[PDB]
């Protein structure tokens, strides 16, 4: 039988705060420092140069996986 | 004058390349920061050079 008719309370309280990173904010990219080229020369069959920028070059890559190459001032 | 006029501890003998670069890119230090402030011949000590230095010391 019903005796009551009432207004139904709830405490919704979220005092409370949990968040939990997902997994993938940790993965890895890859990074790179990055300078102006000032220059480039590639070698496979036959050489050629390409120059950006003269100038005294302070930092020389060589990088030789399909065909050679040199980074110059990169 | 090749390369700047920069103390050799700066340079490195590249590999695979003829040429020598710097260890650190592309920033040079004076000679004048390698001795003490106002260093006579820039010197550890204005007394005496490398060999007197020795001497002295023995």
């Amino acid at each position: 039988m019903f005796l009551i008719h009432f207004v139904h309370y709830k405490t919704i309280l979220q005092k409370y705060t949990f968040k939990f990173k997902h997994i993938f904010l940790s993965i890895d990219k890859y990074n790179s420092l990055f300078f102006n080229i000032s220059g480039i020369l590639i070698w496979l069959n036959i050489i050629h140069i390409n120059i950006i920028l003269i100038k005294y070059s302070f930092f020389i890559l060589i990088n030789n996986f399909e065909y050679l190459i040199i980074l110059i001032s990169t | 004058l090749v390369r700047p006029d920069v103390p050799e501890d700066q340079y490195v003998d590249s590999w695979y390349i003829c040429t020598s670069m710097t260890h650190h890119m592309g920033d040079y230090r004076p000679w004048s920061a390698s001795a003490p402030p106002n260093a006579f011949r820039f010197r550890p000590f204005n007394e005496f050079d490398a060999k007197g230095r020795e001497y002295v010391q023995y």
